[PDB]
């Protein structure tokens, strides 16, 4: 069953599952913090579980950060009320020896394994950089006297990772709905320890640097996520059709990109404008403003609806919405928000001054 | 995956050559079209002087020709005086009025009918595949009297420098279906001149006014076709410089993967060596 | 482990609890890349454990503009929302006429066709450019640096063209009464007392651009 | 008999009332030529100024003082202070004189008009200078062109056309000096 | 295009969530479909062996061949990525003799190893951990013979020994569409045939995102249906004249308007190649 | 001839070939640039012509055929 | 690249070399006649980058 | 390119002059570098250098500079490898150059 | 690609100035002048300013 997260190009391209894994992949400052933050703050208020957050090997700061702002929402509640608390944290950060962080989400699981298998109910546990698990065992097996695999990890990589994801999975006792960071090293995604992590993984949200560079957040590569809940059968054909006509055109345009690069737009055919003109502006539409990146964007962060989601997107398909110009699809919530955003951009394109005086910058008043 | 990479070196490489040679290939042939563009230009200087210039007139009916250049890497050239095929196709029709929209050049087809199909009717290509001739230009317009309109509208690209391409209308009159009928003011501006004409005066008007649009026609697909080359030069200019950035990131690209395999092949040969001593 | 080097080291400079004093220590750290390349590996593992980056393009360093601060990649998101109210004000509109003059030179540079509205952004973004741009081992107090922001992302500077405004700016610091940098000191931010107080100490300024 | 007020100053205003406003007027062909016909002056006396042109070249364009223009009823000459014609030409010589040295150029036919302002502009098709014409196989069509005349009325003005031309090219050889 | 006989290792190739798992289960789906038509003798029993995946992926996929039927045929070995790594090197060898069963007695067997891409990293992890020397990209040197061994079992056997076979897919997963990757080039060397699935033809709309120029069966159209031997050959040439004109008008120079023909057909040929998951025709 | 060098250069060349085989490698040096855009025959710049035809026939000149050594 | 366009044996014609393509092994008239062959196969390739 | 050293450190601290040297190929010092490390058994570095590779430059090129007596002032050729400025041998060097001069053809 | 004589006074002005302080950055070398004959010049450091 779908895990409704808010997120436009989450709900609508890859699906999170309400008992699954899902696994946030990044390149240092791409932006999966700010994304699982954020699922903390959609998800993990609406879900009435306990949560865990396991933060292996990340900045203190952020543990900090995450655990005063868990105060002031009541999540954590201090003094005789800490019963009342919803989320439990274990913290392995990155000023850690390379024994604790290698071991810290082994008792982040510990935690939430109890509230799977003994209270029985749903957890949500949300580990922070699960690549730091594979970095700390790579640092101590070169000391093991170990001979060392493919780039210079462990030869025991895909195993000791895999016994520690089969542990955080759904049983037919209790739930666990599980979102893992994962780093990518120097962008490469095809290192070993991203490259073994995706086959743990029910919903994958890769997360592109060249994404970022042009200003889209979340950064979501929308060709390169993906869930198994994109599926007809899941999440029904209305649903099914608009992420995959998404993508068709996400991914035409992504072939024509050698050519407008060199030849320009000017020597496209008026079908392939169509597909210029309609992809830059799902691209821009993709991207939205979130809650807890206020704090530094100034615009309010806008959850969407998963109907509002499809609806909008429907809308950009089928044609009804090529009026528009392209920025103003770009960092709004829903389709009721880009008619509201293009309407301001042409009033703007007229009035723009005549404030000389008699405002409130009178010299003696 | 180190070919991959290669193979694209060998690509950006030879597409920034293919897009210097057709910055020079359109560069002499800028240079000889404009020792034609010149000679031309003076012809049509009297009929403008004659006849005056009357671009806004309320005509029945109009032809509209929007003149285009036959091969396409010119630059947004052929959609920006289809731009101003509407712009203009718009501004003068005041009263619901008859229009044939002509193109020459085989980037007009492709191009009008997706604003105006219903009232596309001739398409002239192959035009400037050996040269642009007089009689070719008078062939084009006895096909544009055969329908007869009151006034003609022919859009092209002025070849001003090598930098700017001013779009022209230049409009043409039937000979009295609106041609007197808009000199006649107190008077008539036209009864200033003495006609040594055969036969009369709305006789040679006739005879005037097809001649005015023949050598408007073949002055604008001249001046286009010398504002076509001088637009690829400024086009495949600005492809050299993208197939030159694409191929300067390239190269760091791949002396990226130059070091790194060359450490990844090493670390190979040190890890089986360490096995063994 | 050469991430763990650096993470714990790093992780030393922190802003202390007042239990523990209140003490503070904020670090620099630098890292030299190879052509531009920011997905290396020891660069990708700093970034990983500092909170922004300064990051100076090699390209903006040689058309001059020095500091060379790659404004759309450089972030600081925890020093946002701690930093100068005053600056804080004036700064909104200069990172955003900045994103707008990035984005806008994204479409454009080579003369195809020039809007009015575009050739505003042209002018009011190399005018901020012309603004930010400073020389070497003279740092600027924060209130000084509020007033010459002050002066450029409202009007008082779009006579000069862009080569003068380097210039204009010791001529609006220095011909500005230097009461009004005492009070957005001593404040903290541009009250609306001071706020248009001074606008008429920026009108009475006598740029060098005529 | 005043019905449409047009113009390329009106045409200005009134488009920027239908097209978008992205995009500034097209030019004319009025913006290019700096001589009018109505325009007072531009005579000067004794020499004024001949525009003799064609498709492909401008064979003249400064001043002459007198033009034998080969009219269709007969050969006319022009002064400065001509009255205004619209002439349309035969197939014959036209003469620009600049004093005692003058320059004899054939033409196909294609009218002259004489301008209020005492501009002559002469525009004719191909307008061969008698010095590359050779007075062979001009009758050798002739000839052909004297003999071949059959029922067909588009070629009844074609063959016209071809023996009056040729015609006037025989007798326009005989008299040079 | 890619035709299987009995009895003929076929490789799916391609890279991670492209469709290679859904060319596998529809082989086994369309089986119990078959199954249910033909006399005794000519009846497929299926093995799929899952190596190295989550075990949550093991029991979708028993939920799906218990729903649709397909488990009457199914052996489900499954060595997921909590097991040994001994375990998983050895499971497509397990898998192996129980689908020989069939091939033995003169039935007819197919057997998927479901990512011997992680087989190979599993028997990595044993040889770096017994000390053997390592060598590209750290895997042991007889990791050919690792493959070759259990690939050469799919057989297909005499009318002296009963005629029975075993087909083999062995699945294998490359990073960037890099199959010049170790593990890939040893098994395309192995195999007969390849089907080789694509990333970027899988988001245009193309799925099973089958690379036709790429994908080869070197049985050939020998074991192939006959009333497709003569139709299909007309779709593996027009498809094939289908690529190179749409490489040219990718660019958007000129128009032939003969080759424009071509490059309509092509087109609903493509689009007739697209299927949909879990129903095999 | 672009890349074939000789640090040593022409202080060892035969002289008579010194003489001649210096203009030999400069109108060379000026085909390469101009080479690979001789398939633009149909479109021509009359000098990008002369150094494109000389060019054509200095290489031309230089083959050989082995084991008859001139 | 000889195989994916349908010619059978997909023989590289430039990249095939023997050592009896001696004219004084063959004769002339097939050494000529593989030299001009080849000379027209690898014209054509420096062609292939401006025709596609 | 130690003895050079040493020869134009003398002029430097005991004849007090503003030396110039010298050191021809600056690259091929540190490929021979990066050989002996080879041969003592040292494990290479990335792309395949020595790992002391930026101590086998500095320990050279930190006594090439002013003192109170005089100076040594170093022109030194570089090679640069593969064209590749990023290549580790160029950028090592490259850290420690006050300026380059390149002569063109 | 256009001319010499096509563009401004001013970026011809440049060329001029360019050209004649390309050509000042040449100067003759005292080691060389036994096989050039032409002499050495030492050129001092305000000298090249004021110069230039
Ligand atoms: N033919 C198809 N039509 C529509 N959707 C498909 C098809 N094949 C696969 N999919 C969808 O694409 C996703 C990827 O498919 P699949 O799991 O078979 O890939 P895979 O190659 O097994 O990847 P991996 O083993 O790396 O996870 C699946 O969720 C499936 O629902
Ligand atoms: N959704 C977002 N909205 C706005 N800015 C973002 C978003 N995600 C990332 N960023 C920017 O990118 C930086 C990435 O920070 P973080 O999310 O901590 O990266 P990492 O993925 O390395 O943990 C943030 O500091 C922020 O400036
Ligand atoms: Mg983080
Ligand atoms: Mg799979």
């Amino acid at each position: 069953e779908i895990l409704v997260t808010g997120i436009k190009v989450v709900d609508l391209l890859a699906p999170y599952q309400r008992g699954g894994k899902i696994g946030l992949f990044g390149g240092a400052g791409v932006g999966k913090t700010v994304l699982i933050m954020e699922l903390i703050n959609n998800v993990a208020k609406a879900h009435g579980g306990f949560s865990v957050f396991a933060g292996v090997g990340e900045r203190t700061r952020e543990g900090n950060d995450l655990y005063r702002e868990m105060i002031e929402s009541g999540v954590i509640k201090l003094g005789a009320e800490r019963g009342n608390s919803k989320c439990t944290l274990v913290y392995g950060q990155m000023n850690e020896p390379p024994g604790a962080r290698a071991r810290v989400a082994l008792t982040g699981l510990t935690v939430a394994e109890y509230f799977r298998d003994i209270e029985g109910q749903d957890v949500l546990l949300f580990v922070d950089n699960i690549f730091r698990f594979t970095q700390a065992n790579s640092e101590v097996s070169a000391l093991l006297g170990r001979i060392p695999s493919a780039v210079g990890y462990q030869p025991t990589l895909a195993t000791d990772l895999g016994g520690l994801q089969e542990r955080i999975t759904t049983t037919t006792k209790g739930s666990i709905t599980s979102v893992q960071a994962v780093y990518v090293p120097a962008d490469d995604l095809t290192d070993p320890a991203p490259a073994t992590t995706f086959a743990h993984l029910d919903a994958t949200t890769v997360l592109s640097r060249s994404i970022a560079e042009l200003g889209i957040y979340p950064a979501v590569d929308p060709l390169d996520s993906t869930s198994r809940m994109l599926n007809p059968n899941v999440i029904g054909a209305e649903h099914y059709n608009v992420a995959r006509g998404v993508q068709k055109v996400l991914q035409d345009y992504k072939n024509l990109q050698d050519i407008i690069a060199i030849l320009g737009m000017d020597e496209l055919s008026e079908e392939d404008k169509l597909t210029v003109a309609r992809a830059r502006k799902i691209q821009r539409f993709l991207s939205q403003p979130f809650q807890v990146a206020e704090v530094f964007t100034g615009t309010p962060g806008k959850y969407v609806d998963l109907a509002d989601t499809i609806s909008g997107f429907q809308g950009v398909l089928t044609g009804k919405y090529d009026d528009l110009p392209e920025m103003a699809f770009y960092m709004v919530g829903d389709i009721k928000e880009v008619k509201e955003k293009a309407d301001k951009m042409a009033k703007d394109i007229a009035s723009r001054k005549e404030a000389d005086n008699k405002k409130v910058s009178e010299e003696l008043k | 995956s180190n070919q991959a990479v290669k193979q694209r070196i060998r690509a950006i490489k030879n597409i920034g050559k293919i897009t210097k040679a057709m910055k020079m290939v359109a560069a002499s042939k800028m240079k000889n079209a404009q020792i034609a563009v010149e000679q031309s230009r003076g012809l049509v200087d009297p009929f403008v002087r004659l006849f005056g210039d009357f671009p806004a007139v309320n005509s029945n009916k109009s032809v509209v020709v929007a003149v285009t250049s036959d091969k396409g890497l010119c630059g947004g050239l052929n959609s920006n005086i289809t731009k101003y095929t509407r712009a203009t196709l718009a501004t003068t029709e005041s009263e619901g009025k008859d229009v044939v929209v002509v193109s020459i050049g085989d980037k007009g087809r492709s191009q009008l009918t997706r604003i105006e199909s219903q009232r596309y009717q001739l398409a002239i290509a192959d035009t400037y595949k050996v040269r642009v001739t007089f009689g070719q230009a008078s062939l084009i317009v006895e096909e544009l009297i055969k329908h007869n309109p009151q006034s003609y509208q022919i859009l092209f690209n002025k070849f001003r420098s090598a930098i700017s391409f001013k779009p022209t209308v230049a409009t043409i009159l039937s000979p009295d279906l609106l041609e007197k009928q808009l000199e006649d003011v107190t008077g008539n501006s036209l009864d200033a001149y003495d006609i040594e004409a055969s036969h009369e005066r709305s006789d040679v008007l006739r005879d005037l006014t097809e001649f005015h649009l023949g050598v408007t026609l073949y002055n604008a697909m001249l001046e286009n076709n010398c504002s076509e080359h001088a637009s690829r030069m400024s086009a495949m200019e600005n492809s050299t410089k993208s197939a030159g950035e694409m191929l300067g990131k390239l190269t760091l690209d791949y002396n990226r993967k130059r070091q790194a395999t060359i450490t990844t092949e090493l670390i190979e040969i040190i890890a089986g060596a360490s096995a063994l001593m | 482990d050469v991430f763990y080097l650096h993470s714990r080291l790093l992780e030393r400079a922190a802003k202390l609890s007042k239990e523990l004093g209140g003490g503070s220590l904020t670090a620099f750290p630098v890292i030299e890349t190879q052509a531009g390349d920011v997905s290396a590996y020891i660069a990708t593992n700093v970034i990983s454990i500092t909170d922004g980056q300064i990051f100076l393009e090699t390209e903006l360093f040689y058309k001059g503009i020095r500091p060379a601060l790659n404004v759309g990649l450089s972030v600081s998101r925890v020093g946002s929302a701690a930093q100068f109210p005053g600056m804080k004000q004036v700064a909104g509109t200069l990172k955003l006429e900045l994103a707008q003059y990035r984005e806008v030179a994204a479409f454009a540079q080579f003369g195809s066709d020039l809007d009015a509205a575009t050739q505003y952004v042209l002018e009011r973004g190399a005018r901020l450019t012309e603004m930010l741009k400073q020389k070497q081992f003279a740092p600027i107090p924060i209130e000084r640096q509020t007033v010459a922001v002050y002066a450029a992302t409202k009007g008082f500077l779009d006579k000069v063209r862009v080569q003068d405004i380097v210039a204009a700016e010791e001529a609006v610091i220095s011909q500005v009464n230097p009461a009004v940098f005492k009070i957005l000191k001593a404040n903290g931010k541009i009250t609306p007392a001071l706020d248009a107080h001074l606008k008429a100490e920026l009108r009475k300024v006598k740029l060098p651009g005529a | 008999e005043a019905a449409a007020p047009a113009g390329p100053k009106e045409f200005t205003e009134v488009w920027n009332k239908k097209a978008p406003s992205t995009l500034i007027v097209p030019e004319f062909p009025s913006n290019y030529t700096a001589v009018k016909a109505v325009g007072e002056g531009q005579v000067h006396g004794d020499a004024f100024p001949v525009n003799f042109y064609t498709p492909h070249s401008i064979l003249s364009q400064a001043q002459k003082d007198t033009v034998v223009l080969p009219g269709v009823d007969g050969y006319f000459g022009v002064k400065a202070s001509h009255v205004p014609t619209i002439a349309q030409l035969k197939p014959g010589v036209v003469e620009l004189h600049s004093g005692a040295e003058s320059e004899k150029f054939f033409v196909s036919g294609g009218f002259a008009f004489v301008h209020p302002n005492g501009v002559t502009d002469i525009c004719v098709l191909e307008a061969a200078t008698l010095d590359q014409v050779d007075p062979a196989a001009v009758k050798s069509a002739l000839a052909a062109a004297s003999a071949a005349q059959p029922t067909d009325e588009f070629e009844q003005a074609a063959n016209r056309a071809a023996i009056e031309l040729y015609s006037a090219l025989e007798s326009a050889v005989e008299a040079k000096a | 295009l890619v035709p299987i006989g009995r009895g003929q290792r076929e490789l799916i190739i391609g890279d991670r969530q492209t469709g290679k798992t859904a060319v596998a289960i529809d082989a086994i789906i369309h089986q119990k479909n078959c199954n249910e038509q033909v006399p005794k003798a000519q009846r497929v029993y299926c093995v799929y062996v899952a190596v190295g995946q989550k075990r949550s992926t093991v029991a979708q996929l028993v939920k799906l061949f218990t729903q649709t039927g397909a488990m009457r045929y199914t052996i489900m070995v499954s060595a997921t990525a909590s097991d040994a790594a001994p375990l998983q090197f050895l499971a497509p060898y397990s898998g192996c003799a129980m689908a020989e069963y069939f091939r033995d007695t003169g039935k007819h067997g197919l057997i998927i190893y479901d990512d011997l891409s992680k087989q190979s990293v599993a028997y990595r992890q044993m040889s770096l951990l017994l000390r053997r020397p390592p060598g590209r990209e750290a895997f042991p040197g007889d990791v050919f013979y690792l493959h070759s061994r259990l690939l050469e079992r799919a057989a297909k056997l005499s009318k002296e020994l009963g005629g029975g076979s075993l087909t083999a897919f062995p699945v294998i997963e490359t990073q960037a569409g890099d199959v010049s990757a170790y593990i890939a080039t040893n098994v395309i060397s192995i195999t007969d045939g390849q089907i080789f699935l694509e990333t970027e033809l899988f988001y245009k709309g193309i799925r099973p995102a089958l690379n036709v120029g790429l994908s080869v069966s070197r049985v050939g159209s020998a074991a192939q249906f006959p009333g497709m031997k003569q139709v299909a050959g007309t779709l593996k040439l027009e498809l094939a004249q289908y690529r190179e004109v749409a490489a040219f008008a990718q660019f958007g120079s000129d128009l032939d308007a003969a080759t424009q023909y071509v490059l309509e057909r092509g087109a609903r040929l493509t689009e007739m190649l697209k299927q949909k998951q879990f129903a095999p025709i």
